[PDB]
């Protein structure tokens, strides 16, 4: 039955580890897809790990030059959580170099973006059947969340961006129902920049935490209801969430231009005026990951926080991070619980290999005892194909 | 044709052991039964044991059970016979002799399986 | 429940990409069948990719000399769409070096042709149970669609050809019900040649678009109803659909002899007097692929067309193409939607390898925004086994 | 619901090919079990391929010396038909170096024999739950059909042999119900020898065709009813069915001593006084396979037959063969249809390798057009592990 | 429906072999997890093999130094019995270097322990959803059964240990209901030491047989009811069950200090004052395994026993062993039948390799004929990665 989604976020006091696939380590021997931009999304019965393959396997010559994010060979596929993304256990979803997926409660909705940079087309599938398409309106690379979309009452929502990555672009909110786009609104957000949003439903509405790749070291956000009336803003906290960023300092409810140039996909969970912030430990590279609870970070500009939980050691590689929720329909609770995943990027550009891939770890929020630690990728690079 | 080349002569004190080699300088070796027969001077032929290298099975006469060991080397096409606890009555000429026909196909291999058409 | 099939073809205005398996690329490392002649067919619940294996894996010595289309080792197998045809995810269907398969709505029907060239026998299976056989009646290699058959009201139809590939042969229509051949008619089509037909149901009837390997650069077609009363003819369009062919010129409603010698398996969708034509971009070799909408091409002989959508670049390898439909029982629509797949042949005879195999792409027709692009195989040849 | 089994054998006039797994060919690259003694058995829903693994994979050093039929590492496992026996698609049944399995209509019954040669114990499982055991009663290797057992009315029957393989042994019939041995009878058959029987139900009774390894070149048989009252005999036909055997000559209703020494597992289908005989083409080695219809071969001693259908060419390796039936519960017919499988042994002792394994082909009887051909293993030996 | 668990243990007179996966042997070629601490647990429908991976595959460089029991890469995963623990057939359960799992009758309960040594946290999952957590209360490595937990009437119980492995530690009993910890009691057991308990339900109560790593060569035990009222003690039999141990001598109902230093995970089944003891054959190393029936061993101190059944030869490697039961809901019997598994550790420290892994064998108790034999690992070490 449909996912109601009228519950508020469960309030959380930590993070318990949920899954770790150990892909790249197992990829040194097994047959493992070269992947990047993975994300988790759950149905009222199970959770799956979606990812963008490169049409090639690790330790294979076809994994050469797989830095390039866009090729006609990339495909969106999914496998059970904690499992390695192998051709023998992965289900095909769509041909895409930019993707998003969520479950309205009755069927998997997948959004796959492929085509040329000037004419990219997003293919929408509901139960694997093509239900709708949408073509780039700015003719500059069309891209989407790279994380799960948010479904409420039977309608699922997502964010897409068309235009420059280093300047003012065009951003849209969509309201899909059974794979058919029923409403869309372009956001009137001058001087804002939205990319790779992490959207989660919260008490019949949706709030997306996104990445400002143009002039922002804090994260922009947009919240909206089913009618797509929206409000925009930036996380005011002096605990900056993007990477790169400056050191913790006085924040701003607008874009912070210092180290405001290109960033990393991330997420945040808003609790009133507070915010759970997931970010890298390093300020320059994509190293380490941690969760920080700022009780006034959503509306306040100071750098004070009360809780910090280690996720990945500051010396070890991290990458994209995104939110995913577990609805009461799945958990039996009375509130929609938040969780998140972390991508562990290995190889190029930072390492001496011919390839780039990533593994994943995931955590779910609980109101009980937790602990901080380091759950890194763990692969020993370079691989045999790199010699 | 096939030629079986044995090791040179041997002299042993009692209680010691001896090992004689049998190099099949030909084709047959793998699927063929090899027997070891000894003959005391001026006496009759006495069969000690046999081996089928492809099946890894051996069959020993009841007189030599416990102190005879017949092994094979599929790589070098060589057979071996090792007799321990040597007594003066073991003084004899020791022959190794291949069988005449290829071993039959045995799906249920008995650990002591052996066949004999003629050496 | 049975597949009614009384709906007309949905009218289409483009093609959205449906799947891409990236077989040969993943075959460089993983365990992947050496395949050829793949095709997609759908049930009211799922879609599958059928293919004829060679009893061997890519990058293995047993893939030597696998040009020969007929051997006792070739088997018809199937795996989910967009998935790599591996022995670890492929279901066995039948021993065949020529096959066809379709779903009447309650069970998979598979047709496998094996045996000697003079005595070939087609084994018919319904739910994997042998239900009927049919033997070569002209003792010259017996062959069939190599694409999905067409089911209407519970009865499935196919085409088989017996006789010479470079001359006049014998062609028969069959009407299978639960795997049992219930009626057959030999077509009286002198000077016609039918091979590897692409049949789709259209409002209680079936129209097959086929390949004229004897003297034809346009495609022959045959349409029939449940009683197997049949029409024959050739696509009149001056936009020639076979490969090789001549340049676009004045067409003919009969076989066009110029470059009429051996061709390639193809398809077409008739809409009134118009036709959607899928064909290679090159005139001599099997390179590139494109979809062309000729609004009067089914009955008119001019070379004018109004719409063309790129599928595979003119420089990259293409191969067999075939139609497959998605019935309202599966999609929930009110008309049977058309789709198609493209085989991307790699290796011999055009490339310096010891093997020949193929990957697949597929597209489904939508009445919405689409884009043309190039989705090629992408494998870097030769492979390590070829040195 | 239970499998009634009161239908007579369907009368047949040929054999249509059912499956071919191409194991050893795919085993050169993929991860494939080193197997031997495979057999097919069907439920009222599906058919499966059971086999005895060697706890090792092809082209691996652990496949060394795998001639020896008995080791603590051999296990009975099963996979879908026509599929390769890989650890990624094989279901575990029991630890066994001699096995038998059949489906009473509600649950898989499996019989696994392991242990020492003097104390072998057959483990009986019903739905994977150990339901009974039986210990060797003559302390000389305990062995069973290596093909499917036969179920009637809810009771399944098998044959086991305890004692010498080159002389008089002890033979017992069992009547298992839901995995529990409820009745057993030792056969009073002096000068008879029974090994590796191929039993099939025939209209509420069972007739087993077996292998005389001691002094028999024709095949011994035993038929019995639910109360295990039995009749014994040998196939009288002068078309000898064992391998080795003499040339076709005057047969005998008793054991034929000429070339009566060790044989090969086989099968036969009795139709009144006629018999369908499956046997190798060669008289000395395990080469080729063919089906021969002798209309009076069950009770007559002449060498005349009326129908012969080629299965495997006389020059190519063959091996064990066994019967398996498809009940009306599965096929919807009004009679229990007969089928058979053929093991294609590759490697030792006949070939220059360090291993022995086998693939499988299978055929089902139909009353329609068929053809003879050669469907051999096809693997190019030696493999890379043998250098 | 819930697992009642009010039946007593079925009385047994032997052990019939249930499964053997041949992992390490197949790991030489196939893609197989480097595992350790495997155990079997059954639902009312199936049985599964849980295990702690090392995030690496056999014969891969990432299997180097995999002696260390604790790393951020170890994960609790499961696959069907007798199947090889491959990433292509294994289901993910939780991130853990110490685990326990059982089925209450409606959903799999899994307990995964990860984190630092001073702050380890056990993540509890019910149907893969995180339902509870519990943190280390003594800040010295938190560990659990490494075998199945025991469920009665819908409540599942387990044992956890916190503190020194070479001295007095803290031991707690838990009562989980639908993955939620509802009651816990710390055991008042001075001079006792509990580690890696093998718990089985027995007529509405639970009795765990454990490992005394501090000063015990006999096995400690603790039994409790649903209210967690408990009784403690040691197996009094002079047939010592731990490894290392002294020779069989006069036993004690307290800890036997002679060879009382570190031991091996084991199990035992109490029947009145009799006990079925599973132990290694060697007194010093982990070699061989056997089952011993001592009719008065539970309360008596003599070394006399009446039955002994060989499991693994004294010369071949053995390792962890644990109990697992099959409830009447699964077997249809009127009593809860006992079974057990044996881990076969290969590699370090005893062998010249860079890795440590294990395979498994399992036996189930039957009141029928059985036999003793040796079912060892069988892998030929070292592997190619060790050169
Ligand atoms: C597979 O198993 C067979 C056994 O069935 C192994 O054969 C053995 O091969 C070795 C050489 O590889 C033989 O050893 C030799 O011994 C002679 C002395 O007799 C010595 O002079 C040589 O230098 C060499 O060490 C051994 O006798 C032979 N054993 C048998 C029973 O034939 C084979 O090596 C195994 N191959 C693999 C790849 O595992
Ligand atoms: C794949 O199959 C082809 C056959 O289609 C194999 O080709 C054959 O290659 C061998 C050499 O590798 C050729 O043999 C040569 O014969 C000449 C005499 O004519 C002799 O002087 C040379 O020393 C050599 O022995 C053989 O003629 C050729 N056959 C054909 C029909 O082309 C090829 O070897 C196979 N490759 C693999 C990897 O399986
Ligand atoms: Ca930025
Ligand atoms: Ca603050
Ligand atoms: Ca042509
Ligand atoms: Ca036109
Ligand atoms: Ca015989
Ligand atoms: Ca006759
Ligand atoms: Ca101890
Ligand atoms: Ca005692």
């Amino acid at each position: 039955v449909k996912l109601a989604g009228n519950s508020s976020l469960c309030p959380v006091s930590g993070w318990a580890i949920y899954s770790k696939d150990n892909s790249v380590r197992i990829g040194s021997k097994g047959d493992v897809f070269v992947i990047r931009e993975p994300f988790i999304s759950c149905s009222p019965l199970e959770c799956r790990t979606f990812f963008l393959t490169q049409g090639a396997l690790l330790n294979d010559k076809h994994s050469n030059g797989t830095i390039k994010d866009r090729s006609p060979y990339r495909t969106l596929m999914s496998c059970p959580i904690g499992e390695v993304p192998s051709p023998y256990n992965s289900r095909f979803e769509s041909v895409a170099w930019s993707a998003s997926a969520c479950h309205d409660g009755i069927n998997w909705l997948t959004i796959g973006i492929s085509g040329p940079d000037s004419g990219a087309v997003a293919v929408l599938k509901y139960n694997g059947i093509i239900t709708d398409t949408i073509k780039s309106w700015r003719n500059n690379i069309l891209r989407t969340q790279e994380s799960e979309c948010a479904c409420v009452n039977g309608s699922c929502f997502t964010i897409m961006t068309d235009g420059p990555s280093d300047g003012q672009a065009s951003y849209k909110i969509f309201r899909i129902e059974k794979g058919k786009i029923v409403k869309s609104v372009e956001m009137n957000a001058p001087n804002y920049h939205y990319e790779e949003c992490s959207c989660y439903p919260d008490s019949s509405e949706i709030t997306c935490v996104c990445r400002d790749n143009w002039h922002g070291s804090n994260r922009p956000w947009v919240s909206f209801n089913q009618n797509l009336e929206y409000q925009i803003g930036y996380i005011c906290s002096g605990v900056f969430g993007d990477n790169p960023r400056p050191n913790d300092k006085t924040g701003s409810c607008g874009p912070v231009s210092s180290n405001g140039a290109n960033g990393v996909k991330g997420f945040s969970f808003k609790y009133g005026n507070g915010v759970w912030i997931g970010r890298t430990k390093s300020i320059s590279s994509r190293k380490g990951f941690e969760m920080i609870w700022d009780p006034n970070g959503w509306t306040g500009t100071d750098n004070k926080f009360s809780i910090k939980q280690d996720i990945v050691g500051i010396n070890e590689w991290s990458g994209y991070s995104g939110s995913f929720v577990q609805h009461p329909e799945l958990t039996g609770l009375d509130c929609i619980r938040p969780c998140f995943w972390v991508e562990l990027i290995r190889g190029r550009p930072e390492e001496n290999t011919i390839w780039t891939s990533g593994s994943s770890i995931s955590f779910c929020g609980v109101n009980s005892d937790t602990v901080g630690w380091s759950w890194p990728d763990g692969a020993e690079l370079p691989f045999t194909i790199d010699k | 044709e096939v030629q079986l080349v044995q090791s040179g002569a041997e002299v042993k004190k009692p209680g010691s052991s001896v090992k004689v080699s049998c190099k099949a300088s030909g084709g047959p070796f793998s699927s063929y039964g090899f027997s070891w027969v000894r003959q005391a001077p001026g006496q009759g032929l006495e069969w000690m044991g046999g081996i089928i290298p492809v099946y890894g099975t051996t069959n020993y006469a009841q007189k030599f059970q416990g102190r005879v060991t017949i092994t094979a080397d599929e790589s070098t096409s060589t057979a071996y016979m090792e007799l321990s606890s040597l007594k003066s009555e073991d003084t004899a000429v020791y022959y190794c002799a291949r069988d005449l026909q290829r071993t039959p196909m045995v799906d249920r291999i008995i650990g002591s399986y052996y066949y004999y058409n003629g050496l």
